[PDB]
């Protein structure tokens, strides 16, 4: 069924798995134009599909010509992810393709459901959870690969960068989703707890910083931190 | 017109003829019905005093057969049969005639609603979702499911209606996943009218027959049947015109005959309010709208 607190753990066995969060893949800026009406003008977006027990994260660039003379894009948007998914899973050797695909926002349901009608072996499921992927576009590397791509383009990145070699699948998914709730509430406190030391660099081949473990512990206060505060600024308490 | 005659009636009982019923008592002198419409299917139907649970019934048609209802006290119900000698037959009906044991079809002049109800409805077809070959009557219960719900588990006591499923590869051309699911116009018009069905007729008269046991048996893999082919073509943005006008006056005399009090188990709020105010035909179902507004405004 749905993916929730009470089966956290599933994320971290040996079943392959996927997320696929579709926030990103059309993105919008509103203007007005020279009559004084409103128009959007797309932006090149991204579907996130992560492994969460291998950090293994399949981006799939949205260029805007995806989106030219389409109607109802909102719509499109959500059967585009699913044909990319469907086709990403179709391009992996049988071995390797995933046994549950959990959607982070049940409007993908029925639209990845019949993209895998081929697939009935792959269970497809929503979650309880309210997971904070949306915020990949705040890591800088990857909002980079995605705005400066000019067509279709299929990027490879291991979000967890070498955290797997010192801790488990749990604790790494579990600092990923506190990064990037930290970045969804306020991206500008979170990147400055990131970056404030320039002694410690991002490696060429990572997309966080080269943290020790006891920098780590530091970090994840901080951010355990700032996501308390934004919530007393706003909440007032 | 046409006769069933009944042995007898050992066992309190209601029986229903088509839309019309009455109750018989235990051993009350009940020899059948006469004057019964030639040119149309007909259903006699049961529900006995002690045990409510189960209603069940026979579709028939007169122009296939002498038939007539026997109480079978092992099996515990009113049967029907089917009579090959005629003038043994012919006898039987002249005697309870005289002796005026029967009641009569009670048909008005002015009513077409059963014609209404099944216009597209054939015996040959209701034989073959309903299988029994020795017969050329018919058998539904309440209880019996579906083809569609033993898939989701005796298959000889079935309902094997076409199986619809908006969600599989009949339903979903490679390379077309939106374009289908979202406009079920290839699905309907392709797959179903020309693939299934052939005509416009025979899915009409599954269609009124999944309704008819719906109503009269409460029969559930009936009901789902009938919401299904309802949003099929609601759900077509390309459908042939006679056909959507037919389809409203079918429905509106569906929606006239149902029983008010139960309208709550047996229309889908979902499937309805999405036929008559968000789907592509939810514009031409003038008359079917009209009546379910002014009938059932709750359910809307
Ligand atoms: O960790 C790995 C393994 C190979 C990979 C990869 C492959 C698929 C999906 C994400 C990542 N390619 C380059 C990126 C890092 N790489
Ligand atoms: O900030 C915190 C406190 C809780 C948490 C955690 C655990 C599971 C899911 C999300 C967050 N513990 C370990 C990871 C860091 N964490």
């Amino acid at each position: 069924g749905a993916m929730n607190s009470s089966n956290y753990a599933e994320l971290f066995n040996n079943d392959i798995k996927l997320f696929v969060d579709d926030t990103n893949v059309y993105r919008v800026t509103v203007h007005k134009t020279f009559e004084g009406n409103v128009a959007t003008k797309a932006i090149n977006g991204c579907i996130f599909t992560l492994n969460p027990k291998t950090g293994h994260l399949f981006l799939k660039i949205i260029h805007t010509s995806v989106w030219a003379g389409q109607k109802r894009l909102s719509q499109l948007a959500k059967w585009k992810t699913a044909e990319e998914v469907s086709a990403l899973v179709r391009s992996l050797p049988k071995e390797e393709q995933p046994k549950q695909i959990i959607v982070t926002r049940k409007a993908m349901l029925d639209p990845l459901e019949v993209h895998m009608l081929d697939f009935p072996n792959i269970a497809i499921r929503p979650t309880e959870l309210r997971l904070p992927f949306s915020a990949a576009m705040s890591i800088d590397k990857l909002s980079d690969v995605v705005m400066k791509a000019t067509e279709p383009q299929m990027v490879l990145f291991n979000i967890y960068d070498d955290w797997l070699d010192r801790i488990s699948s749990y604790t790494a998914f579990s600092r990923l989703t506190l990064l990037l709730r930290a970045l969804k509430t306020n991206e500008e406190s979170a990147k400055m707890i990131l970056l404030s030391d320039p002694t410690i660099t991002i490696k060429s081949y990572h997309l966080w910083p080269s943290f020790t473990d006891e920098q780590w512990i530091t970090i994840e206060s901080q951010m355990r931190d700032l996501i308390l505060t934004e919530y007393g600024r706003k909440y007032n308490v | 017109m046409n006769t069933v005659p009944f042995t007898s009636a050992p066992i309190e009982v209601t029986i229903g003829i088509d839309q019309y019923s009455f109750n018989v008592k235990e051993n009350q002198p009940f020899h059948g019905i006469k004057d019964i419409p030639i040119g149309h299917v007909h259903v006699i139907h049961f529900q006995h005093a002690d045990n409510s649970s189960m209603r069940y019934g026979y579709w028939f048609d007169c122009r296939m057969g002498n038939f007539y209802i026997q109480y079978d006290p092992k099996d515990g119900l009113y049967k029907m049969m089917e009579e090959r000698d005629g003038a043994k037959f012919e006898n039987i009906v002249h005697n309870f005639k005289e002796r005026q044991m029967m009641v009569s079809y009670p048909k008005i002049d002015e009513d077409d609603t059963w014609y209404n109800l099944t216009e597209f409805v054939q015996m040959d077809k209701i034989r073959k979702i309903v299988r029994k070959d020795e017969n050329q009557f018919s058998y539904v219960d309440s209880s019996m499911t579906t083809v569609q719900e033993n898939e989701l588990s005796d298959p000889a006591h079935s309902l094997n209606y076409t199986v619809i499923n908006f969600k599989s590869r009949e339903a979903i051309r490679p390379g077309h996943e939106m374009e289908d699911f979202l406009d079920k116009s290839y699905y309907l018009n392709t797959v179903m009218l020309q693939g299934i069905f052939k005509n416009s007729s025979n899915y009409f008269g599954e269609l009124q027959f999944a309704f008819l046991n719906a109503m009269f048996f409460g029969n559930y893999g009936s009901s789902l049947q009938w919401h299904a082919m309802i949003e099929l073509i609601c759900s077509s943005a390309t459908v042939p015109k006679h056909m959507l006008d037919k389809l409203d006056e079918i429905l509106y005399y569906q929606i006239k005959t149902l029983p008010e009090q139960y309208s709550d188990i047996l229309l889908n709020e979902r499937v309805w309010n999405i036929c008559l105010y968000s789907s592509f035909q939810k514009n031409s179902l003038h008359n079917t709208e009209k009546i379910m507004e002014n009938k059932y405004p709750e359910l809307l």
